[PDB]
Order: C-alpha cells, then structure tokens, then sequence
C-alpha cells in the first residue's frame, strides 16, 4: 500500500552538513540545536552523500581548535544505507533490523535521459518514521 | 553503490564493477582476484593505472563507447570473441565490466552474450535487473530487442 | 510486554544533579554519554525534577562555571511519567502525542499502611521502545 | 502537575505542594484556575501567607498516613464546600496531600459520594483522573461511608 515515498523526508529539508565542514563552536551549536542523532555529509552536491555522523562522533572531539568534519568521518568510518523510494514499510523494516543503523538514503532510479540510468537520491526516511507511519492514524 | 555483481549462467560469469581510484587499487584487485575475474573490460572510467591489475594476471581492455550509445558492432565482435574463447580457454573463470554505475552499457554488454547464448531478450532483461535493479533505460531496451543472435 | 522490561533501571541511567556546575570536564562527561535527553534529579536520584535536553547545552560555553540548575529553568522542559504496566503500543501514543521521546517510569505503592505513592523505577526511551518492536 | 476534578456545581484542585522557591508559580497556578480556598492536609511546610494575600484562604487541617478523615475534620470539610459553592458559584476547592493519592482524594471522593454518586463512581472518577488513588483502609471507610447530606 505505502512506501517508502510516503513516510519519506525530502532533501532540501534535511538537515545535512558539507564535508569540508570546520567543527568551531557555532556548527556543532546548530548541530545540538538540530538534535538528529544522525546527521548526513554531502560533497559538493547535497543529492551526493558521502558518509554520516552520528552524534556521540562529536563527543570525542572538542572544538579545538577547529577540527575538521572530513577527518571524523574518516574515524568511525559509518556505513550508510539505501533504500529505493518504491520499497514498502513493511520491506524496508526487514532492512533496519538487519542493519545496525535506523536511518536510510532513498533513491529512485533515473530512466529519463538518453544516458545509462542512475540513482536519484530523494533525501531521508529514519526507522522512527516507519513506525510513525504503522501507528498508522 | 559501491558493492559489485556477479551474473553466472552456465559456463559464463560476469562480474560487474564500479571503477576504483589508485587510493582503492589494491582492494579493488583484490577484489577482482576473489571473483577470479582473468579480464577487465573498462567502457567508462579508465581514470586509474591499469597496470597494477595486470600485473596480477588480469587483462585490462579500454572498449570505451559513449554515455547513450549503443555498443559499436566492433566491440560486440571484440567482446563476443573475448568471452567465447575466455569460458573455453579458462572453464570458471569470470569477466569484469564497469561503467559508471553498471545499470548502463556495461550490463548491455552483459545481456548481449546472454542472448547469444540463447537467453531469450526479454529474459536476460530481467534475469541483469534481478541482480541490478535499474539496469537499462528506454533506448537500450529498444536495442536488445532488436539486437538478433546467432553466433558464440 | 509492559515498559519494565523495555526500561532502563536506575543505578544504569545517566544522569546529573540539581545543583551540577557545567564546567568544561562536566560539559564533556554530558556529551561523552550522548543521550539526547538527560534527566535532572534532587539529591535522591529517584526523585527528578527536570530534564536536559541537548540544545540546551549548545547556547552554553563553559563560562564561568554556569550551573545546570539555571538552563532547566530556562526553557522549562515538562518531564513525561508513565507508568510501569503500559504495553508497548501504548507507550508509544504517549511519545506521539508528547514532544518528548523519553518518559521516567512510576510503578504504584500500596504496600505500606500509608497513602500510596508513586515509586520511581527508571527510565524508557523512543530509541528503547522501538529497539524492542524489532526483537 | 496538578489535576482537575468537576463534577456538577463542584470542582477540586489536587495539587502539589510548593517550596517558597516555587510559590509564585504556585500560587499563580492557583490563580489560574481561579481558587478560592486551600485545604493542607500534608506537606504544612511553607509560608501560607503570600498565598491567603493574594486571596486564597489557606487551612492546614491535618490528619494521619494512610488513615481515613476524622470525623471532624469531614464537617468542615463538607461545610467549607456546602458554603463556598453556594457563595462563590464556579469556584474551586484546592488540596494536597504528599502526591495526592491517598488522603486527598479520600477528601474529594468523600464529596462526590455525599453529592450522590455511587461509592464504586466516585473511585473510578477518581482513578480515571489519577490512578493508584486510596490504599485499601480508605477504599474501605469510603465503601463503609452513609452520606446525609
């Protein structure tokens, strides 16, 4: 019946920091005033995601001097995790308890253009809103 | 996706690939030699130093066509002959392809052998996107129907 | 399956007290944790009275010391009670309809010839409550 | 957080009791639902005058843990009401005990069943607004309780 499409968070909504993000007081401020626990990093094209950030990432930093976003994403090294934007509610729960993770990167694929297809991303769905959606009213 | 695909039937076996840098050589030959993959053929992204993979016994062939053409016929001989002599010549063994995110020509490529070792089209179509969901658009379906087998 | 099960008991929450100055080694032991919520107890740890949320730290510094116990008047963040024998469903309206997606955790007392009370137990999460609807 | 509890021309305020720190909200959140009168059963520890100043008429009338209401102390109790609704047509009556779940609602329910509701009613109004309410002994002197009146 719904999909992931439904339950989904579009992009230019999402809170997403650049990679080359300097981590000064006043960033890591917005970053607690996001509170995500789960914070994607695009390069240079916000649809490009890169690698995320988890919350206690931050915590074995402090904001001197201004360390760099780039290298704590290097640290941990987190996977991150797709699901296609057609995937059901139901289907993309098996792939949560799978993972580790409680968040997914959506993608459709891309059949306009004369070019190989590719894979859209339309932005963020999180295991929360899921859940969210099978209370369901 | 950066994870790669394997497609068996018979005594065919394709690995489909993403091109790595020189940062991920290793790993990515690596990787390769695990699929126990005896040629690359690059079609896009010849970007990195080839030999270091042939060093290690896997045969690199730039085939490069472009983003929307269909293979050229050349290449489909080059390809054909590859693998007819390759799964004769080494029984196992697999070819690698990459384009850039191998739901394009690369898995073309890929359905053109299934086809000619009689995959009906449609077939192959599905049995590719079965294992890379996304694979083909609009122009390259309209070529695989209208491509006719006969050969090896 | 009731909220006992899916709570944190006490002694295994993190939390601060009232009277907490949040210096540099403070400010860093809160973010070390990371919680998104953190409770503010007075001075016997069942009993609470308001809750850190994070946001509240990042319009800190660490100057001077700045005490915990003025932040929590701040923005006066409500504390979200739930009861012990809520099943899991159930709980998971009352972060719904809450702001909140962490609750502490009353279980009832008639035992003793006194009035009853509410006994604090511990602590239930979102995180926790889902964390279980996998399993 | 305090609980509301109507029924027809009555309406109870159970609360909890403040510090002198928190008396102004306190006494504010009184204002708010517009009180004319405290009863202290518990908790008879804070200055009672900014409170009785700002027009709320304070009596601490304590009795036991645990225990059912002297006999006494329900005559006032019931003629503090019986008056204060009939004078102030609207308003409310406040009380606390320690978290307001024995004493009380024993005093509430006690209203309720002399304004004619069934014992059992009066309980399950009670426990709907807030449960855990009464231990056995007050349930008991409640059930055993003959309104006149």
């Amino acid at each position: 019946s719904r999909t992931v499409e439904d339950v989904l968070t579009p992009l230019e909504d999402c809170f997403m920091l650049d990679s080359g993000t300097v981590l000064d007081f006043s960033v890591l401020a917005s970053i607690m005033q996001s509170g995500h626990t789960r914070i994607p990093v695009y390069e240079e094209e916000r649809s490009n995601i890169v690698d995320m950030l988890y919350l206690k990432d931050l915590a074995i930093v402090e904001p001197e001097d201004c360390t760099p976003l780039s290298t704590i994403t290097r640290f941990y090294n987190h996977p991150l995790h797709f699901v296609f934007n057609d995937t059901k509610l139901d289907a993309v729960l098996e792939e949560f308890k799978r993972g580790k993770s409680h968040l997914a990167i959506v993608q459709k694929v891309n059949n306009e253009g004369e070019g190989d297809p590719f894979y859209e991303v339309l932005g963020l769905v999180t295991l929360e809103d899921v859940i969210e959606e099978i209370i369901k009213s | 996706r950066p994870a790669p695909v394997e497609i068996s039937y018979e005594n065919m076996r394709f690995l489909i690939t993403h091109n790595p840098t020189n940062a991920t050589l290793n790993k990515f030959t690596e990787e390769l030699k695990k699929y126990g993959v005896t040629t690359l053929v690059r079609v896009c992204d010849a970007t990195y130093d080839k030999a270091p993979v042939e060093k290690e016994g896997i045969h690199v062939l730039d085939w490069p066509f472009d983003d929307g053409a269909p293979p050229p016929n050349q290449i489909v001989d080059d390809w054909l002959n590859l693998l007819k002599t390759k799964f004769r010549e080494e029984p196992g063994c697999c070819v690698a392809v990459h384009c850039v995110a191998g739901l394009g020509r690369a898995p073309v490529l890929v359905a053109l052998a299934l086809i000619e070792c009689g995959m009906k089209y449609e077939d192959a179509v599905q049995f590719i996107r079965q294992k890379r969901r996304g694979a083909f658009n609009s122009k390259q379906l309209l070529y695989l129907e209208k491509y006719r087998p006969k050969m090896r």
